[PDB]
Order: C-alpha cells, then structure tokens, then sequence
C-alpha cells in the first residue's frame, strides 16, 4: 500500500521466491528507469549460471560483473562523505569513483523500454559496455598518478562515446566497441 | 525500528534533544559572530596603523637612498645579515590552534654599530619597526579567517 | 621571510634582514611563490598588490593541507605614497568570511 | 512512564486549573521537595494575592523570579560548552543566580516558611542582579525592598 | 491537546470555516496580546467586504491595507538576516523597514482587553493610525534616500506619538490625528 | 515480550514494589554486567537505611554515596552534548567529568559472576573504592585548576591501579587501600 | 522484516540456551559467514570452557574481543557525524581494529579452522592495541600471548 514491505503479502513472498527486484519511489520521480534499488535487491541464482556464462558470452564475465559491484559499492559508500562534506572536499581519487559511479548508473543500468533500439539488450553488448567502462577507470587511475588533473579527465570528448553506446544498434555494435576501444587509448595516450 | 509505545516514548525523546541542541548551536554561532565583529575592528584598526608604518619608512629609506647616496646604501646593506630568527607560536581559538609569528633577530649582527650613514640607520630602524607593526596584522587576520570558518561550520 | 617588490624597496628590506626579490609581472611572482610553497623555509611571505590580488588564488590546490604559511598582501611604493583607505579591504574580507556583504 | 499525553494526565488537565510538576533531576541532585518551577502553572493565582491579601508585590516578584531562572537555565548549558571566560558580566551573575536559587529557594527540606519568609528569602535573591535590570518590577517596590544580603539569613537558611 | 493542528477535530473545521484565527504559544509566551498568529491565519471574505470598506471607511481603505500587509511581509523576509548579525549592523534601507515592522507590531496589532480604552477600537481610529504610519515611512524613506542618519529619526518624539495613539480615547482621538499629520511633517521638515 | 516495559504486568507490578531493578539490552549486548540501567531504576529504601549504614559501615558513607550518584547524574547531563556536537568540543572540566564517569562506569559498577574474587563483595570494600574514587577526582580537579592538561592526567600509571581493584581479596584489601591512597596523594602532588 | 521482537523470535529466545543471528549489512559487503557477534549468545558457554578443556585464556580473550568490537562499533557512529579527520590516535586505533576484525575473524570461507588457529587470530588481532587496555585480560596470559603480529598468518 505505501511502500511498506512489512505487510504481509510481501513478507509472505519473500519467504518462497529465488529472486527480489525491489522498486523505489525515489528514483521513479526523477525519471531514472528501470528505477531497481540495486541496494535492497538480491537473486539466489547467481552462482547456479557462472558456468553458462564462462562458456556462452566469455570466460571473464563474472569478474568484471564483480568489478562493477565493487564500483557501484565504493560509490554508495562515498556518497555520505559526498553530500556530509561537500564535493570540494573530496580528494581526486575518491573524485574519479564518484565520476565513474555516475557514469555507470547513467549509461548501463539506465534503460529506455520505448526507444526503437535501447528496448532490447544483448548479452554481448552489455559485456563490451562494461568492458569500455573498466577499461576507462583502469585508464583514468593510471593517469592519477601521473599528475593528470581530474578537470583534464572529465572534459575529454571519450566520455561522450561511452554514454551514446547503448543507442547503437545489435548489427552496428561491434565496429562501435573496435573502434571505441583505440579511441580510449589513444585519447589517454595523447595525454602527459 | 520495530512500533511500539516504548520506542515511540525513545524517538519522542530523540526530538527534544534534536530541538535543544539546534537551540544550543544557535546560540554558539550567535556568540561567535558577536567575537567575529569585535575583532574586526582591531584588524581595520592594525591595517590602518600599517598604513602610515609603511609610508613613514618608505619616505625614510627614499631620503636615505637619494642623499646620502645609493652606494653608500648598497654598502651598508652589504652588511646586513638575513634573518633567520623567525618563530611561529601556537595557541588555541574555539578548538583549533593557530600559529602567531615573531622574530628573535639581535640587533648589534650589522657592520657600523656606529651610524656614520645616519639616515641609512634611521631607515633600517624604520623598517624593523614597519615589521613589528606588520606581525600584528597578520595575527590579527589569522585569526579572523579562522572565526569566519568556524561560525561557517557552525551554520 | 621575503618580500616580492619593487627592487628600490626590495633591497631597502634587506637593509633590514628580508630576502627581497625585484619583480614586476604575475608570472615570475607565480613561479617564485610557488618555489617558495614547495620548499621548506619562512612561513610569511609579503606580496605587492601589482603581482598577485589575491594569495590564495595561486595556492588554493597547493596550501589546502599545509595552510600555516602566511600569505599576505601588501602596498606597493607609488600605493603607500597615495594612500588608500583600508575599508575597502575590510569589506572585501567579510564578504568573503560571511558571505552577506553588509556591514556597518 | 512520564508521558504527558497519557489518557489519565490528559483528561486532568481538561478538568483541573493548573499542575505542580515534580522534577527528576532536581531528586537526583539532592534537592528537597523538587518541585519543578517552569513547567508548574496556577490559573487562579490573579485572584488570590495583591492589595489587602499577602503582599502587593507578589505577582512582580513571581514573574521576575521565573523570567530570571529561565535565563539561568538556558545560560548554563552554554557555560558547558564555551565556558565562562567567554561569558559576559550579567551572564554570570545570572549563572550564579539560578545556583543560588536551586541550593536556597527550592531546596528547603523540612523547614515550615511563612510567606512573608518566603517573599524575604526571594527578595534576597533579586538582590544579586544589578538594580534596575528587574524590568518585571515597578520601581516603587524596588525602592522598598531592594538591597538586602543573603548572608543576613545564611546564619540560619 | 498536540498543539499543533494535525488533531481530527481542527482538520474536520479547517474544510468548512470561511476564517482562521490561530493563536500562536511562542506570542503568548512574550506576553504579546492578541496572540494572532498573522502568517498562519487568513479569510476569505476580503474581496466581498472590498466594496463596503471603500464607501464606509474611507475611498483609500483596501490599498493602504495592502500596503501594511505588504510592509509586515517585508519584515518578516530579513528575520534570517537578524538571526546572524545584530540588527543595528544592517543597511539604512534594510533598518528602516525592521524599524516600521516593530512600530505596527507594537504600536497597533496589539491591544489589552483589560485597559479601559484599549479594549475597544473602531474602524476610523485604525484607519488613522495606520495612515500615520505609512505617513511617517514614506517620509523617513525619503530622509534615507537623502542620506540622513538613522538615529536622527529614531530619536523624534513621533515614536512616542504614535505609540500613545492606540490608548487615546474615542472621543479625543481627531484632534490627537488631526495634531499628529502635521507634527510628522513639522518634525521632518525641521531636519537637515 | 519483546522488552517492551508498557507491558501491563510490569505496569501492575511497578505500583507495588518499593525496589526496581531495570535491566538494559545494549548493555547486555556489549558483554558490560549486571547491566543495570541506572536512568531508569530506583529505590525507595535509601533513606530508612541512613542510621544502620552510619553505625556499621561508615560514619560518611551516604555523602559518599550521594556524591557518586551526583557524579554520574552530571555525567548523564553532558552526555547529550557529546552526541551533537562530539567530545573534542567540551572544555577540560567537563572532559574530567566523562572520563570519571567511564572510570565509575567501567570499575564500581561493572560486576563478573564468574570470577573466584569478584563474584563477592563486601560493604567495605565498595566503601573503599568509593573513597579511592572521590579522592581522585578531588585531586584531579585541584590538579586541573593548575593549568595542567587532561591527556596526561589520564596517562598516570595509577589509572591502573585502581581499575584492577576490583580483583584484590578480601583479607589482601585493607593493605592494597592503604597503598592505593598513599599513592594517589603521592602522584598528584610531583605532577605539578 | 529482520525483526527481533517479532513474537516468533521472541518466544524462541526465552526457551533455547542461545542463539545465532546473522547480519545482513555483513553479507552485504561480501563476508561469509555472515554471524553478528553482538546479538548471538551461547548460555552453556561456561561449562565447556577453560583450563584442562580447550585452554586457560578462552573466556579473557572472548571478553576482550567483545568490548574491543564494541567499542569500535560506537566509535564508527561518531565518524559518521563528526568526521574521520577530527579523531585522536585511540579511536583511530579502534576503529582500524573493527574492520581488520570484520575482514579476517569473521570471514573464512569454507576452510575448516581448529581452535588453536582461531586463537592465534584473536591474539593476533588483540596485539593491534596497547597492552595496557586490556584490561579484561590478566597480565600472566598477555606476559605469554601478546606480540603476535598478523602477517605471520595471512599474506
């Protein structure tokens, strides 16, 4: 009724089902669709398809799924220290995460279900954009280190290729992914 | 948080202490703006002394290089050691510790202790005085940046 | 301590004890103090207002955690000669420590 | 449970003209009766004192009293953080004032007081803040009873 | 019994009265009488009672009205300001307004109803008084655009004036308005 | 059930006892026994036992008992300070009240069932500890008013002298109380 | 709805000699098992237990570690409103120990370790602190097992 999940249908639910996609009302005001609270949901059948996935999309899928948890986590962790401090007080590492947790949330977990091609998703294709997105952080790290400047990072034309890729058709995907993948390192390579 | 009366009686009680410790930081913040104001004024007051202490030995020192002539002021500042003295103290402001400069220079360091350049001596007098009055000034803005950034926190 | 300035007054606070440096443009008194900010040294620095306006416009990545230094502006010359009133930078400073402006 | 929203205090209050509130941190403190004088209220005080009943100056007395305590109390939990050199001069006269009040005023043990004792002892008290600070009071009292010293009773309070 | 207005009974008249009077503890705990609170309350028979007030009272009514609603809007605007800085640190402009707000909330929106003449108050005596004090804003705000100071103003006898306006008696209260429209003038005039 | 105190069987039997020993779940879950809740207990028999206390323990023992439970009443009062605004914002006089609250808290009141010696203790021994305790605070706050800093007041080895005293025995007690005493007035006096 | 006083839970703790209570804010952060140490009690725990049955300084150091993880426990509700930065050397301490606690005692996995190893963790925990706050420990057993260092067990 009001967002209670402490009724009983749903305690009742809870008891019996293998997966739990749970909604929130937060981010349906904004827009933000599917609007799945990645916190508060689980599934059970994770561990039961790792074989299938070493063998029909690629033998490191679990890993950068991982990975993109683990991101997603630091993410959520920095987002108090965010919003009790303020963004200026941040260092440039914690910065990049909050940047690339952002990225993450806007370009993969978001999905339109009436565009004519982002309705439907590929395995494959949501394997290269993950593949993109590691391997920006991977490069944007090692640039840290280097005295690059987190506003040289940001302002690069890269970013702009990573957040159009969901729009690219099924046909078309792979020559993007060749493409983008030269383009993120020469971009980074162009660099200091 | 599970309903029950005992817990409603807890969160009830968490919102009165709420209300008292906002009451409690208004009323800190208002006492730190009331020191934030008086010590405005010493610094208006530091700066405008500051002023004339770096007017009167400019003209001092402008007099001493054109009439007793550049060389010989080059000379006697040939002579002149740096300073190395410099001390940064420390003392406390509302939880927060600032530093407060001085020197320790001994005077007697110079070639000539007898001012036979007398305006040139004047002129280095002047200046060490012009540095005395410049520490004020600058303890006195340390420590209102530090107040400004407290009663910011405070909000 | 050092003071960034005309040479005329520059050598003129040595006859006192300072490390005076002769400049003129913002670029050399940018590269200087921020020479001045790496090393290990003086923690008061003097800068004519015909270099830098303000000192925490070349330090505010550089100073944030290392903020005891003192960066301090000061009068030029051909300024202290003229004068100026001093409210001015008064109300300035509690525009910048409050943020309100208004004062009386 | 100390709710004051209880159905047995709530329809009291309806009925009843007004409520003396005992206070648990006055017993813990040692303080004998610990009656608790801000949140306490008598709606038919008017009537009863004045001109040709207890004294004239009862009313003004009472509310200086209470605006008095009201401050001190306030002022001593910002003492706990700021501390008292930060304070100004009337700050900590009010600071001691609300201390002598708690020790003299309230904390009486078995002792029976008239009230013309009572009004001495409260007068007493007044007699710590500076003169002419007492806006709830009339100057024709203040000429009358200001002035006396608390250790004039403290040969036996 | 809460205090606040959230109880059944206070809802279910919310939906079916015309006016709201709230009284308001915080006014009544400074011994400010009336406690109406002048934020919280409102009615909905202005617009009708407009044409009656304009014929009865005076032509002028309702705009001078809205202006000491407006001005008592201004007022309560800069309370943030005040919260911060002591009143006497502020603009002359910014000044002179608190000055007329604490005037009206002092001098004519509160009444004793144990006092033998401030019990009762018919429309023309409002009317004047509040025809006073626009009077003595209009000219103190010219004043401060001429650029005198404040103190100079606050030290007039008018302040008494209109302070005493409101204990005046019925009967003797033309002559004391009659004598005060000008003595502002007068007062003003003799500045520099 | 379910702790809930509005349970009317503790309500009918909080009428009739003159004794009520509250018990406490956070305290429990942090393994601090007996874990009474002190706020919310309370006994009606202080003071008819006032005239035995004074022929067979201690002539002072109620002051001494008063004094702690004032003690710790002021260091329940601070407490709602340090959860707004931390520990670090109080002065060194309050700072000196908390750490003997925790010293009281973690020595007198703190009970194990299980140990051979502290399973057991006698009214004198709690009268000495009480007296142990008083006398460190006396001498602290005579050492604070000296200008000398908290940090190493609380650094002095005689801290732990006196938080292992609950593990003396019986018949060893009145030796180790007498050496404990000495060594209090000794400490505090070559401090400063 | 992860609830204690639920009647079910309730009148279940009032019969049993204990209970275990898993923590899902733990399973959150990937740890297996995911067991809370505060809320799970063992009543029997005394009687098998101490010398001559696993070792003479069991119920020491389980103490210890309890307060020890509470301690660091209500020092993380103070960092998340005052700020890491504004803490002193023993509540960084402390909470250092919460997460190395909570990251090698609490997670194992599947391995099967004895009780000597289990000890050996604790000990080597319990060394990341002063010696002398433990107070919950006797100096015989800290004369004996403190010093350990961690790294001689995980690398």
């Amino acid at each position: 009724p009001g967002g209670d999940m402490s009724e009983p249908v749903t305690q009742s639910t809870l008891r019996i089902v293998g997966a739990f996609w749970r909604l929130d009302a937060s981010l349906a005001f904004r827009r933000h669709f599917p609007a799945i609270n990645w916190n508060g949901s689980y599934s059970l059948f994770t561990s039961a398809l790792d074989p299938w996935y070493r063998e029909n999309v690629a033998e490191d899928y679990p890993e950068l799924r991982d990975a993109i948890s683990e991101l997603l986590q630091r993410e959520a962790g920095l987002q108090e220290i965010v919003q009790l401090v303020g963004p200026d007080a941040l260092q440039d590492a914690e910065r990049l995460v909050i940047e690339v947790g952002r990225i993450i949330r806007e370009d993969f977990l978001q999905q339109n279900a009436y565009h004519e091609v982002d309705a439907y998703c590929s395995m494959k294709k949501a394997y290269g954009i993950m593949k993109m997105i590691l391997a920006f952080y991977k490069e944007a790290e090692a640039a840290i280190k280097r005295g690059v400047s987190i506003d040289e990072i940001l302002q690069l034309p890269v970013l702009e290729r990573i957040g159009r890729a969901r729009y690219v058709s099924e046909e078309e995907f792979p020559a993007y992914f060749e493409e983008a993948m030269k383009e993120i390192q020469g971009a980074f390579k162009a660099l200091a | 948080v599970s309903p029950t009366r005992m817990n409603l009686l807890q969160r009830r009680g968490q919102l009165r202490l709420a209300q008292k410790g906002v009451d409690l930081l208004k009323k800190k913040r208002d006492a730190l703006v009331a020191e934030f104001f008086g010590l405005v004024r010493e610094a208006m007051e530091a700066r405008k002394a500051l002023d004339q202490a770096a007017k009167e030995a400019y003209a001092a020192l402008l007099l001493a290089q054109a009439f007793d002539g550049p060389e010989v002021v080059a000379g006697a500042a040939l002579g002149v050691p740096p300073l190395e003295g410099v001390e940064a103290e420390v003392e406390n402001v509302w939880g927060s510790k600032v530093p407060r400069l001085k020197a320790t220079f001994p005077d007697g360091a110079l070639l000539s202790p007898v001012g036979t350049p007398a305006y040139t001596l004047e002129a280095s007098r002047a200046f060490r005085r012009y540095a005395e009055a410049l520490i004020r000034v600058a303890n006195t803005e340390t420590r209102l940046k530090k107040i400004g950034e407290e009663i910011k926190k405070t909000t | 301590m050092a003071v960034i300035a005309d040479p005329e007054t520059a050598q003129g606070f040595r006859l006192a004890g300072l490390e005076g440096y002769g400049a003129s443009s913002a670029e050399e008194a940018q590269s200087l103090l921020e020479t001045l900010v790496e090393r290990g040294g003086y923690a008061l620095v003097a800068v004519d207002e015909a270099l830098l306006p303000d000192p925490e416009r070349a330090v505010e990545r550089l100073m944030r955690g290392r903020d005891l230094p003192v960066l301090l502006p000061i009068a030029g010359l051909k300024e202290a000669f003229q004068g100026h009133d001093v409210e001015g930078y008064m109300r300035e400073l509690v525009r910048k420590t409050i943020g309100f402006d208004i004062k009386l | 449970d100390d709710d004051r929203t209880h159905p047995i205090p709530d329809l009291t209050g309806y009925i009843t003209e007004g409520q003396i509130q005992l206070s648990r941190e006055l017993h813990r403190k040692g303080i004998y009766p610990p009656i608790d004088p801000l949140p306490s209220l008598s709606r038919l005080m008017n009537n009863g004192v004045g001109k040709g009943k207890t004294r004239e100056d009862h009313k003004q007395v009472s509310d200086q009293l209470y605006s008095a305590y009201a401050n001190g109390v306030d002022i001593r939990k910002l003492v706990a953080i700021i501390g008292e050199d930060a304070l100004t001069e009337n700050d900590r006269r009010y600071l001691q004032f609300a201390d002598a009040f708690e020790r003299f005023f309230i904390n009486q043990g078995q002792q029976n007081r008239s009230i013309e004792e009572s009004l001495q002892i409260a007068w007493a008290l007044l007699s710590m803040l500076p003169q002419g600070e007492l806006k709830r009071i009339s100057k024709d009292h203040i000429g009358k009873y200001y002035g006396q010293k608390l250790e004039e009773i403290w040969g036996a309070p």
